[PDB]
């Protein structure tokens, strides 16, 4: 009898419609980075085959970490399905300079991208302690000749860091660009990845406000 | 006492104010009504809830813009028509007050939308913000029952002169200033003051809020015309219910005053030509 | 490999583009009535009109 | 290296000398078929999410739907009525194939898995029959040879027959060098073709599982792939905004289909029953009816508000579903 399955269609619709709520809410990140970027530790420090997906809460909001362990060597625009990730999470390992522009030369092929253009970019900078021993054993320069500041000074070490990496992302009108300089500590960082995808929602509210 | 000179000098200057005030703003919201129709039509599910109480003001400044041409006409001849009177008076009062309550309901949009991202990002959606602007509506029309007694049935009626000893009464104009004055002000003022401040405050998380700094100065100018557009009319008419009430009493001070709150009332309807400046053109360029 | 491969792609029987061309005419034509897209079913015989 | 330029020449000499006269030459003496009407006769909905494939049933009744919200959805195309909802282990899901029993659905993606699930299930549910893994790269496409033989091609370059009891790998089709991307079936389930990202399609035999033959001509990649009714040619859709028509008996491009004012790649293609209409999916939002064999774009199907990612035409010919971006699947007639 079709009116039982029109009543089956019934009870599918409403089981889908109690995921909209969900779906609607949930936050889904992109998370980049090398192999010596220490992403293993970073994950485990969140408290938590193909890709790999992560599960968590922040202050009763969803992040779903959606992490594609080497399976991004696919450089294709059919393996670039994440279009509607809230943002991109990129670790790039701060101390090891020698692998440095390699690390941006990967930033820039991500930022740039087409299908990232709505994501905006949460960028961490790994191992600062390493940082502090570099800074005063190597300089900057002897790996990047535009640095200007003092090469054993570690904020300037730092800012120029930044600036690399911003100098990157052309369209710098489109998502706003977050940078965290953190340890192996990685004790506040669901703090910092919550505030960041705050302050994109705020950036997409007054996109929708329309203010300018 | 004496009011001719007053009146003479000030129905000139109502038609000089009036009259470019009038083609401006019918020219401007028609075409604010164009923009923001096209950009529902296309149901973009970002525009369509701003659109809307975008649409509401405009339509509120085209109701006004419409009224001026009566106020102008019937303010200088005597009607024999109580009806066609109280129909313009309540236009023209019911489409100022629309005009102020939908500012005060777009700064409090803006305020919630950028002080708490996640639950405006949540539950925001445009039949909740044409509930809203229903609600404008009912609430406009339902202050506007103390505007079908102005002349009371004294048959000169005159338009917007000499209202009634009743009308300029406390239990009237207490509600008519409060709720249509210090409450927007103060909404107003809250909700643009600390949208600025979150919207600065956002240098400590990006470097690229810089990007908002439009987003700035719109919501400042926002209060900039709030301000000079309604806050010498109140304070006129606040000077003028102290006229009618016996707390001043010289001559030179009642013709003043009347002066003044007759030229505020005139100034507060250029609000119809800068609401389509302050707002309806801070955006891209709201392509014609 | 890849001289394999070729060798056994060049070694077949092919066809006249004209032939194939004619096989394809001949295929479309003889299931043109039978296909409800080409002409359009009335509601009568239409499962979705 | 100069044996292989020799039989590449060859190749391309006995291409040039059966290229007497093409289709669009010797076509002129059939009526073209003007101007098509499809109108939406339905519009699924239910999907959260991008619906990225989609496959008919052998009855040409039920459709099934795979959606980024994780969710493979059945549906009676004739009532609307979702007759399955299955949701998936990953969200991430590529492909969707229905069994020509009926049986069986499967589906896979950036998992490197082909799940299959059983839709005959005495508990009345839909439960996991197998998860075929052994794959590399991520799952592009996936068609069902029978209730226990499936062919899925994956991003790993690579493409497999698996029979699904057993769980491994029958026989491995291997020769391409990028991201195998499209998959269709011979209509007679002893041959295949697939588009791999190297401008270039291979055919490949299932029971020998040797590459028969190759075939180029694209600019880029091939999105989309399907054959002929007859199974003697197949059409190809590609980034470059063009349609081929290829043949396996000459060895080479019957037609190519563009058009001007079309630029953006093609996400699926499609034949109808007596393979005159070649739909074709595009990125612009809306889909294109060619006349396979005069080139001409003989109908426009639009409707969506987003990218048509899906195209299929019913076993009988009578509907055409098209599934795109915005969650809603059309049915067209
Ligand atoms: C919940 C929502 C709340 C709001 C809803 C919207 C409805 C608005 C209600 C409107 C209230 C009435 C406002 C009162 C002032 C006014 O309506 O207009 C001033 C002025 O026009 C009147 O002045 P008035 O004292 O009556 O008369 C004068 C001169 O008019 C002569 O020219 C003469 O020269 C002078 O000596 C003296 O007689």
């Amino acid at each position: 009898e079709d009116k039982a399955a029109a009543e089956r269609s019934k009870e599918i619709d409403k089981c889908l419609s109690r995921e909209k709520t969900y779906v609607k809410r949930l936050v889904k990140i992109l998370l980049l980075g090398a192999d010596n970027s220490g992403k293993s530790t970073f994950l485990k420090q969140m408290r938590i085959k193909g890709i790999h997906e992560y599960d968590f809460e922040i202050k009763n909001v969803p992040f779903k970490m959606v992490d594609v362990g080497g399976q991004r060597s696919e450089r294709k625009r059919w393996f670039e399905c994440f279009d509607s990730v809230t943002s991109i999470l990129f670790l790039v390992d701060s101390s090891d300079f020698n692998r440095l522009t390699e690390s941006l030369n990967d930033f820039e092929t991500i930022v740039n991208n087409r299908v990232f253009s709505n994501v905006s970019i949460i960028l961490f900078l790994n191992k600062t302690d390493l940082l502090e021993e570099k800074v005063q054993i190597v300089s900057i320069k002897d790996y990047f000749l535009e640095f200007e500041g003092d090469p054993h000074c570690l904020r300037d070490v730092q800012k120029f860091l930044v600036e690399c990496f911003r100098n990157k992302r052309r369209d710098q009108q489109q998502k706003p660009l977050y940078h965290h300089f953190t340890t192996a500590i990685n004790t506040e960082n669901a703090r910092l990845i919550f505030r960041d995808v705050k302050d994109t929602i705020l950036h997409d509210n007054l996109k929708q406000l329309m203010l300018q | 006492c004496l009011f001719d000179g007053v009146n003479e000098l000030m129905k000139t200057l109502q038609f000089a104010v009036h009259i470019p005030t009038f083609v401006l703003g019918l020219l401007l919201n028609l075409l604010a009504i164009h923009g923001f129709s096209t950009f529902l039509k296309n149901r973009w599910p970002d525009y369509a809830a701003t659109s809307i109480y975008m649409i509401n003001l405009a339509v509120f400044d085209l109701l006004l813009v419409l009224s001026l041409p009566f106020k102008m006409v019937l303010s200088q001849v005597q009607s024999p028509f109580p009806s066609l009177c109280t129909l313009v008076e309540c236009l023209y009062f019911v489409s100022m007050y629309g005009s102020v309550f939908t500012i005060c309901f777009i700064s409090m949009d803006r305020f919630l939308a950028i002080r708490y991202p996640l639950l405006v990002s949540h539950l925001r959606s445009p039949r909740k913000i044409f509930g809203i602007c229903c609600t404008i509506w009912v609430l406009v029309w339902t202050g506007s029952i103390p505007i079908y007694s102005f002349h009371g049935k004294v048959e000169k009626y005159m338009c917007f002169h000499n209202m009634s000893d009743d009308t300029w009464s406390a239990k009237v104009f207490f509600p008519l200033e409060v709720f249509g004055f210090l409450l927007p002000m103060g909404i107003m003022g809250f909700c643009c003051s600390r949208s600025i401040h979150i919207l600065l405050g956002r240098r400590d998380h990006t470097q690229d809020w810089v990007q908002q700094k439009a987003c700035i100065y719109s919501i400042a100018a926002s209060l900039a015309v709030f301000v000079v557009s309604f806050l010498p009319v109140h304070l006129g008419f606040f000077l003028q219910f102290l006229v009618r009430n016996s707390f001043i009493v010289e001559c030179r001070a009642k013709q003043s005053i009347s002066f003044f709150l007759q030229l505020s009332m005139c100034f507060s309807n250029v609000n119809c030509c800068l609401d389509v400046f302050v707002y309806y053109f801070v955006i891209k360029e709201f392509r014609m | 490999k890849l001289v394999e491969q070729l060798k056994m792609e060049a070694n077949i029987d092919r066809i006249k583009v004209s032939k194939a061309a004619a096989d394809l005419m001949a295929y479309c034509e003889a299931h043109a009535k039978e296909d409800p897209l080409l002409t359009p079913v009335p509601a009568s015989e239409n499962p979705f009109r | 290296r100069q044996e292989a330029e020799q039989l590449k020449n060859q190749i391309r000499d006995a291409r040039k000398a059966c290229a007497d006269a093409t289709l669009s030459q010797i076509t002129n003496n059939i009526d073209p078929v003007g101007r098509i009407q499809m109108r939406t006769r339905r519009t699924l909905r239910g999907h959260l999410a991008k619906i990225y494939a989609m496959h008919w049933g052998t009855d040409s009744r039920l459709l099934v739907s795979a959606s980024q919200d994780g969710k493979l959805i059945i549906w009676d195309s004739y009532t609307t009525n979702k007759v399955h909802a299955i949701p998936l282990r990953s969200s991430w899901v590529m492909t969707c194939a229905y069994a020509p029993s009926g049986n069986y659905v499967a589906c896979g993606g950036l998992d490197n898995i082909c799940s299959i699930y059983n839709l005959k299930t005495r508990e009345g549910n839909v439960r996991v029959s197998r998860e075929l893994a052994g794959h590399t790269g991520y799952l592009s496409c996936c068609r069902f040879l029978d209730d226990n033989q499936i062919v899925t091609s994956s991003g790993d370059t690579t493409c497999a027959l698996w029979d699904i009891e057993t769980g491994q790998q029958t026989t491995t089709f291997t020769g391409h060098t990028g991201d195998v991307m499209s998959l269709s079936l011979a209509p007679d389930t002893r041959l295949f073709v697939s588009g791999a990202c190297d401008a270039s399609a291979k055919l490949w035999d299932v029971r020998e599982g040797m590459c028969r033959q190759t075939f180029t001509g694209h600019e880029s990649d091939i999105n989309a792939i399907c054959f002929f009714p007859n199974g003697n040619a197949f059409a190809t859709g590609s980034d470059d905004a063009t349609c081929r028509l290829f043949d396996l008996r000459a060895d080479q491009e019957l037609m190519t289909y563009s058009h001007d004012n079309i630029i953006c790649g093609i996400t699926s293609v499609s034949f109808s029953k007596s393979g005159r209409l070649l739909l074709a999916g595009y990125d612009d939002f809306n889909c294109n009816v060619w006349d396979a064999l005069k080139a001409d774009r003989a109908g426009v199907l639009a409707g969506h508000d987003n990218r048509v990612s899906c195209l299929g035409v019913t076993d009988d010919g009578m509907a055409v579903a098209t599934g795109s971006w915005d969650s809603f699947l059309k049915i067209w007639n």
